[PDB]
């Protein structure tokens, strides 16, 4: 609170800031000490510094990121919530602002001479307010402390006119009722830092490394973790990473981005029975994907009545994906390639019909068409119903409970939709 | 005054796909709908070290010790199968039309100007130099880059489509067509006024370009060569990936679209090269060296305001090479 | 302190020779050890533990990369 | 906020190079805003021509292709970039990592005016995929297909059914021509209340953090993986204030002066990626603006879908 | 003051490509398109230790017990089959021509130069040296590079490809053309006047190379092997799709085997033309830069400074620029 | 915690007896009960689930391969 401790606490710093800088000076001759120790020691130093705040601004939302030749505007803000739930950003954070530090980087000497926490806040946190322990410590006259004043609090805001270059970025809106917004967005960087925080966390934590040892060892941790695949990295600064930001020089460039991906990302290729052990391979011909799906079906055997209400609603879900992911696979082995009807044999198990819907009318219009059409080939479900009654663990207690009778129920549901939707392939 | 606009952007017309490459035989070349793809493998390389000594190093002990410890890679590469000498590059091609007007302009004086100085070129003389070029470019298979040098035959055939079927079919030798000049054929004329209806109309123009080169049997072919940074770790990292859609080796669109935009033959140095690219201040990658300098008043920007602000409308070539800009497309403007 | 590494300079940033080993006190004087020891001009130094790990690289013209 | 009075199929369009950077933090397909974007281009050149109202965009993403590769010896990925042209002076320019990627959806778009008894079905949808097959979608160039198999042409839904059984014999016909992708939707209400779950078991949680916990994958001691309810992704939800709305003619280097100008920002919300017959209604999964330009939050959501 | 130029790349003349190797019976050569494949195959080894010791594992107890408990591996073998007793390697040789001008050059000047140098290399004599010890590294199977060291007979056809046929056959024999002497032969001549009419860019030269090796039933044919990342799997074979072949520039590697002209004594035999000209697996770099005879400053002293070596010497620095490669700094 | 897991001692990687069933804390605590309960000197512990899928093996003389 007091104004002297602050006073001896900047001497110390820019002191400290002095033997550093002779440190790492090496010198032997010329005399450069005493440049230094008039130019970086006195109260001179907090004049230039003065002289240095112009250049440098606090941003939760720099230009540079979009490409690095734009010269534009750089805004400190914090929007207000939405008032619709759900979604957000950049309005969540009240503590955790890291508050990026944008403008010439050889003046950050000043920024790291506010950012102490000296009596229990932040010195521009002091110099914002008005109070007896500001405006009088770096002073001995009061205009020439307003005038420093003046230039610290500065930081915050946008200089000059707002302005975005021909190179950011510009997005038409239409409004309800007629015309535009022109919508110019920023890259915000304290989203990115703080993301960036909490994704170091959960990959390189300790915390987090333990149950990761854990799960390998099988034991008993009392917390879990978790793994985010499919990351991808963008980098801003291309070799030289500090000429964008301040925070682009914790993270070297590494965005991080999140995957945003389509379920069929990964392109899984056609393939079609042809012989026997083909027709008793890829009559069910099934993807890593219903492996995945399945094996989370087996892991829902033992159920408590108030838990196994949540259960039979993820079962219902479970064998609903079950079915929408074989109807899926024989739209692509259907519509994919002509290899439903490549070659014939003895065994296709050429009773499905299924997947070879256009293998069959539109080269055969009279033959095989009338026996699709009139046959309205559906038996199918039933097969596929005793594939999936492979599913559930043959066992006496999940036999002998109502358990079953609720399982058999859902899959007469959901196995109801399956036959009304392959009903409807003629017209 | 008519200052110029601070925010200036042209969409890209004359618009590729990515060259797919397929394999097969020729003379049965008419019947090329199913041939197999060329497929991108890896092989593995090495050999000692060949390039030039930091001059102080000269010693002959670690240049022994050098030559008994050579490089390690892992290059891919795409052959041609070994019963096929021919090689099909097949992409799709738009015209796309309204070649003057800007995608964002502040100044609406700057705007109307602009246009009506394009409309002043396009009524004087049409897209009918821009467009030979053009067709010539897509003429000889200057599209295939390194698959070129060394054919014994090159045959392109450029097919314009229509709502669902050939419109129109044209059929080259790409080898009698020379790299450096352009001459007048016939069909070349038709060609380039399809690419004129295109260029100067406000609907697409769809044209399908298949290039067949008679290389030989399980030779070496050349995709586009992926350009990645941070690569990785010694012990699995690849050394020169090339390009592939699924998985089918492929030459990517923007080297085609360089390669379709090489008809500026009026840049001041003597062409030794013959045409280049078109680009403000014409940059050739493969020379590192940019002709068109502003300290010449030759390059596209003071051109351009030569031509619209001051109304110093330069010689025909120049502005030949400038309404080729424009063609390109590009995003231009000051602070 | 006189930790023992691994340069290599190969031919490009992904090839892999065998490397003289060298002893020094920091990663920054392996640094200025390596850039001594490049017998070529268009190669790509790179610095390694003992058993494989990567410590930096750098191609020729451009400054030091540093992944771990 | 309109219901549509017709239903119209844009067919599987090929782009080549779209960009796969949605949003600062999530990569991969690209963002809603994006084909509402599409739909409101399409609308601004021939939903005036033809007296309509191109208004909702239906996403399903039948095949797509990152141009991605995975450097050795890491679990993340980078991206494959382009070569750019020399400075004047034949330097190397400094380079802009943008992600590219190759896409195949069909666009459900909702139509309806006045246009419909005016024009034949067929006419209208064959001028407005003449015109789309001259855009682009993403930053990217839709392919027109040439000289394949057959061109998929399109089909004018009209919504108004005569029966019951009408409308869903005709939603089924629609369902089996767009079957082997994933329509996209937003689940905003599902954040909504995982947020308050993840709030009853800790305070003061924020739902950035549950947008975090519903994209991972998480285990749980007993090791088990915690489930998740279908395929949910982070995606961008529209754009949200920082600074006030300026006049047109104010702000330096503006892309038009005609318009205001307002610097904005990202809202992330959460999508999810269904099979198209699961929703049993087409005429929502629609895409369409929300403004409110008073208090910012231009965003873009899907209404009428639960 | 004419410095050599910032970046400097030729294109490689002579493409081959990946030599593929099928098996058969010896005296049916004629009906060789039909042969099968020699087909890589794993099989496992236990090797004993064999090399030096590190003068710590001379204990006779850590002897024995590293020799109780061998390495155990999966090599892959590729062997000819129990009925036929010859290799055929088969690949196609494309000859470019445009020997001097670089596929990129910074500086223009110095392009200028360098193409006057090869302009008047080519008046003053042909690819005429070149081409004959081209079409003798073809004539003899050097190609087949440890297939030929016990082979019985070898024989080497060489067809000249026109537009889809033969234009002109030839036929060797590759154990009578000796590894190491480039003497005369009529049919020599005329397969080297072919390559001189390929390289010096008068006419387009696509040569089919065929070669018979006669080993022995069942015996071991050598592919070329890959780079590797109990079942440690020690040895890995190149194979294009099931069928063993040569990688491309091994077969460059032999067919560059024309330099007979460095420094040292001619008791080696030619070895491959490469910048301080060195080989492998003699661990030895003739032409080293501390004498003034290799690439690069013969280069450097005949197109800048304009000292013209010895015949042998600028037929020496067209073969690296046939060869190819990256020259100039930075 | 108190999974269930069987251990089976058999002659070589790939032979198939019944082993006893015992009941652990953890998986490193199986490899140390499997350990202890090896009747034979050359033969190869394994640990099981219940339902037959594999944990690890360990032959003798070496240390425990894990597979899942």
């Amino acid at each position: 609170p007091t104004w002297q401790e602050l006073r001896q606490f900047i001497e110390s710093f820019i002191q400290e800031r002095l033997q550093g800088k002779l440190d790492k000076l090496q010198p032997d001759e010329d005399d450069k000490r005493q440049t230094l120790l008039a130019t970086h020691r006195r109260e001179a130093w907090l004049a230039d510094a003065a002289r240095r705040v112009g250049q440098l601004q606090l941003v939760t939302h720099t230009l540079k990121p979009i490409h690095p030749d734009a010269r534009g505007s750089n805004l400190h803000s914090l929007p207000q919530a939405p008032g619709q739930p759900g979604l957000a950003g950049s309005h969540e954070l009240g503590d955790r602002l890291v508050s990026d530090v944008v403008g010439n980087a050889a003046a950050l000497d000043v920024f790291k001479f506010l950012s102490l926490q000296y009596q229990g806040k932040n010195l521009l946190n002091w110099l914002t307010e008005d109070s007896a322990e500001a405006l009088q410590a770096l002073s001995d006259n009061a205009e020439q402390a307003r005038e420093w004043r003046q230039a610290f609090i500065g930081i915050t805001t946008v200089k000059g006119a707002p302005a975005s270059h021909s190179l950011a970025k510009q997005l038409y809106f239409p409004l309800p009722g007629s015309g535009y917004h022109l919508l110019a967005p920023l890259f915000p960087t304290s989203l990115v830092h703080h993301v960036h925080a909490l994704l170091r966390e959960a990959r390189f934590g300790d915390a987090a490394k333990a149950a990761r040892e854990a799960r390998s060892r099988q034991e008993s941790w009392p917390h879990g973790f978790s793994e985010y695949p499919n990351l991808a990295i963008q980098k801003f600064g291309g070799t030289k990473p500090q000429n964008i930001s301040q925070l682009n020089n914790e993270r070297r460039g590494e965005n991080w981005l999140l995957p945003s991906l389509p379920p069929n990302w990964q392109r899984q290729n056609v393939n079609a029975p042809m012989r026997h052990s083909s027709v008793f391979e890829h009559d069910f011909g099934r993807t890593p994907e219903v492996s995945r799906l399945t094996r989370t079906l087996q892991r829902f055997l033992a159920k408590t009545v108030h838990n196994n209400l949540a259960i039979r609603q993820r079962r219902a879900q479970l064998v609903a994906q079950i079915c929408d992911e074989a109807l899926q696979y024989a739209a692509r082995l259907r519509e994919l390639e002509p290899g439903w009807s490549a070659t014939p044999g003895c065994q296709l198990h050429d009773a499905e019909q299924l997947w070879l819907d256009p293998l069959r009318a539109q080269t055969d219009e009279t033959f095989l068409q009338r026996r699709l059409r009139g046959d309205w080939p559906a038996e199918v479900g039933n097969r596929f119903a005793n594939w999936l009654n492979r599913a559930v663990s043959s066992d006496s207690q999940i036999l002998g409970s109502p358990e079953a009778a609720q399982w058999s129920q859902e899959l007469s549901k959901e196995l109801t939709m399956f036959k009304e939707i392959l009903e409807d392939e003629r017209d | 005054i008519l200052s110029t606009a601070s925010v200036l952007a042209f969409e890209r017309k004359l618009d590729p796909s990515d060259a797919l490459m397929s394999a097969g035989a020729w003379a049965q070349r008419d019947a090329s709908q199913e041939w197999p793809a060329v497929t991108v493998r890896e092989k593995s390389v090495r050999g000692t070290i060949s390039n030039r000594l930091k001059t102080k190093d000269r010693d002959p002990a670690k240049l022994d010790a050098s030559i008994q410890s050579p490089n390690l890679q892992t290059v891919d590469v795409a052959n041609l199968p070994s019963d096929a000498d021919t090689l099909k590059v097949r992409f799709t091609l738009r015209v796309l039309g309204g070649a003057g007007t800007p995608s964002a302009c502040n100044d609406a004086a700057y705007r109307d100007k602009l246009l009506q100085t394009v409309a002043t070129y396009v009524n004087d003389q049409g897209f009918a130099e821009l467009a030979r070029r053009y067709a010539h470019n897509l003429a000889n298979a200057r599209f295939l880059w390194r698959n070129r040098v060394g054919a014994e035959a090159v045959e392109v055939r450029i097919n314009h489509i229509r709502q669902g079927e050939v419109a129109r079919a044209w059929r080259f030798d790409a080898l009698a067509i020379g790299l450096r000049d352009f001459k007048a054929d016939a069909e070349l004329d038709a060609l380039a006024e399809l690419i004129a209806s295109g260029l100067s109309g406000s609907g697409h123009v769809l044209l399908e370009v298949v290039a067949f080169a008679r290389i030989g049997d399980g030779q070496e072919v050349f995709p586009s060569q992926e350009l990645i940074l941070d690569k990785g770790d010694k012990k699995g990292q690849k050394s020169k990936t090339l390009y592939s859609v699924r998985d089918a080796a492929a030459i990517h669109s923007q080297k085609i679209g360089n390669a379709l935009r090489t008809i500026d033959t009026w840049y001041p140095d003597e062409d030794g090269l013959g045409p280049i690219a078109v680009e403000p201040y014409g940059s050739v990658t493969s020379q590192g060296k940019a002709y068109r300098q502003p300290k010449q008043k030759l390059d596209f920007y003071t051109l351009l305001d030569n031509w619209v602000l001051r109304d110093e409308a330069p010689a025909v070539e120049q502005q030949h090479y400038v309404i080729a800009n424009l063609i390109r497309g590009g995003v231009f403007g000051e602070a | 302190m006189k930790a023992a590494y691994i340069i290599k300079e190969v031919q490009n940033i992904n090839s892999e020779r065998e490397g003289t080993q060298i002893e020094a006190t920091s990663l920054s004087q392996a640094k200025r050890i390596a850039s001594k020891e490049q017998c070529f001009h268009g190669t790509v130094m790179r610095i390694e533990t003992v058993n494989g790990l990567w410590l930096a690289y750098k191609e020729d013209g451009k400054r030091w990369v540093d992944c771990q | 906020v309109t219901d549509p009075e017709a239903l119209l199929l844009l067919p599987r369009l090929s782009i080549q190079n779209a960009n796969a950077i949605s949003s600062p933090l999530t990569w991969g397909f690209p963002s809603p805003g994006a084909f509402t974007g599409f739909v409101h281009a399409l609308q601004r050149r021939v939903g005036i021509s033809l007296d309509i109202e191109l208004d909702g965009v239906g996403i399903v993403c039948h095949r797509f292709e990152a141009q991605i590769s995975q450097p050795a010896g890491k679990r993340t990925k980078v991206f494959n970039l382009t070569r750019n042209p020399l400075n004047r002076d034949g330097s190397t320019a400094a380079i802009v990592e943008e992600g590219r990627a190759h896409l195949e959806v069909s666009l459900l778009l909702g139509v309806h005016g006045d246009g419909l008894d005016d024009h034949p079905a067929q006419e209208i949808a064959r001028q407005v995929q003449e015109q789309a097959g001259a855009m682009r979608l993403a930053g990217g160039s839709i392919l027109p297909w040439c000289n394949e198999r057959f061109p998929a042409p399109n089909a004018e839904l009209l919504m108004l059914g005569g029966s019951d059984e009408q409308r869903r014999k005709n939603q089924r016909r629609l369902t089996r021509r767009l079957l082997p992708g994933f329509a996209l939707v937003s689940r905003e209400a599902l954040l909504q209340q995982h947020l308050e779950t993840l709030r009853t078991t800790l305070p003061e949680a924020t739902t950035l953090d549950a947008l975090l916990d519903l994209c991972r994958i998480n285990f749980e001691p007993p090791w088990q993986v915690r489930d998740k309810p279908g395929w949910l992704v982070p995606i961008p939800a529209g754009y949200n204030a920082l600074s006030p709305l300026y006049l047109p003619g104010e702000v330096r280097n503006a892309r038009d002066r005609e318009t205001p100008l307002r610097f904005v920002e990202n809202l992330f919300g959460l999508g999810e990626w269904l099979s198209p017959h699961r929703v049993a209604a087409l005429s929502d999964l629609l895409w369409y603006h929300h403004a409110e330009p008073d208090k910012g939050l231009y965003r873009w959501s899907t209404p009428r879908f639960v």
